[PDB]
């Protein structure tokens, strides 16, 4: 998997400034978001909506939970949201300890907008005593023993097919919840959480670009790119919180 | 932030964006697509005395 | 008022071109010094894997 | 302008409405302040689905919203006292951001 | 602010406007428009014993 | 829009697969790594009664 450019040599001829350079950062960028989009639409999707096929026999189950209240419309005050975040984080604590995933080296992923709710549900105004946070930038601080890495890149992560990012590509997000069949979809998500393998990433050929000088077109091009797997392993900790209906 | 120029009217800039990532299923086309990343100006005029 | 004399270095000017006004007209545009990159996008999950 | 959101991409330079209605049965003052740091929330969390970097960052606003905030904060409504010297009028940074 | 003076039977201090500029014309005459700082002044009367 | 051939080191054939829809591939997959053992439990009770 890959992307490139090519540089005519009569259109880079008359111009100001250099680029050939920004160009092979903007390729490097683009490679390894597309490698993470992929692994939390992964870990989304792979983790939780297989139907009926839980991890051995043992009844480790992933197992994301439901949400107060419903209508993922039906709020929108940016606070009585944000709680009801935290007692869901606190349900997450709670069906992660079934499965017995020590050491609190867990991590939570969270969209940029929630993670403000997360903010507006504390603040001065409203809420009590400063506990977690603190103003100026929000690193929070901590929680129960997650903590939020704020992905503004949700979903997507296919980047399989055509360069746009419709069509069939490979792993993939759902577009809707209901169906016959599905849990996690786009329209209805909130956070995902893991702890770690938890999920696997195996890499062969490494990373590297080349710079291919052509002919018929007398430009040139520049191509970077690289091989790697994405798979989950040991569903036993795993899932993620959604909206109900 | 600002910066000066000498001379002429006007200063122009250039803005160019993202990408996006694709895959390649062997054997195929490498050249048959391509989104052509772009770019556009951003133009700011020196008003006058 | 105003003063006569005129001169008004940058304009069209010349044979048939009339069109009385932008004074500004002919000028060079000697852009930044400096490009607006891509805004940066740095990546988590980088670690924790 | 309604269209021409330079290129197409993830800049959308978004603004924020707000709620109740307007001015007219808005102002008690100490409303429009804790709606307004909401708000002030809201809008970090848009300018930040867009990337661009931690803080580095400047609010501005008028001397009406300042003070606003100001008397949003201290008495009567917040708890705990954070973000401002009480005894002062200068505001030290809220969000990401300087006011 | 408290200032002691002796003399006479009264002080004053002037004030002034503080001006707002403006833009320019090419090639024409500033002579057409200008308004000054308008100073004007006011006073206070000692009283007696 | 393509090219119809190539080495194709997979999709073994063999003069008695029919007709064997093609799949990646026929080269061998290899172990990694450490194993997973099941998470251990932890004392609780027993060291306090």
């Amino acid at each position: 998997l890959t992307a490139d450019v090519l540089i005519y040599d009569i259109e880079d001829a008359m111009n100001h400034y250099d680029v050939r350079s920004e160009y092979t950062s903007q390729l490097g960028e683009s490679l390894a978001m597309a490698a993470d989009g992929a692994v939390l639409a992964e870990i989304a999707g792979l983790c939780n909506v297989e139907s009926k096929y839980n991890e051995n026999i043992e009844g480790l189950g992933t197992a994301t939970v439901i949400e107060t209240t419903q209508n993922k419309a039906a709020l929108t005050d940016q606070v009585a949201l944000g709680k009801e975040i935290i007692a869901a984080l606190t349900k997450a604590r709670a069906a992660l300890t079934k499965n017995y995933v020590p050491a609190a080296d867990r991590v939570f992923y969270c969209d940029p907008d929630s993670y403000s709710a997360i903010l507006a549900a504390l603040m001065p105004n409203a809420a009590n005593y400063a506990a977690l946070i603190d103003p100026e930038k929000g690193s929070i601080r901590n929680v129960m023993g997650f903590e939020v890495v704020e992905v503004p890149h949700l979903t997507a992560g296919g980047a399989g097919t055509a360069r746009e990012g419709t069509t069939g590509q490979k792993h993939v997000f759902p577009a809707n919840k209901g169906e016959g069949n599905v849990k996690v979809a786009k329209d209805n998500v909130i956070g995902l959480f893991m702890h770690r393998s938890a999920v696997g990433t195996v890499k062969l050929r490494d990373l590297a670009l080349e710079r291919a000088r052509r002919a018929n077109f007398q430009a040139d091009q520049i191509i970077a790119k690289y091989a790697m797997g994405h798979g989950g392993l040991r569903p036993e900790a795993a899932g993620a919180v959604v909206f109900k209906v | 932030m600002v910066r000066s120029i000498s001379s002429g009217k006007s200063a122009q800039f250039p803005v160019l964006g993202r990408t996006q990532a694709a895959y390649l299923a062997p054997g195929e086309n490498l050249d048959d697509k391509r989104k052509d990343i772009k770019h556009t100006e951003k133009v700011i005029t020196i008003d006058g005395l | 008022a105003s003063m006569t004399g005129g001169q008004q270095m940058g304009t069209n000017q010349g044979k048939g071109v009339v069109a009385a006004g932008d004074k500004l007209a002919l000028f060079l545009k000697v852009f930044g010094g400096e490009v607006l990159t891509a805004f940066a996008r740095t990546s988590v999950t980088t670690s924790r894997h």
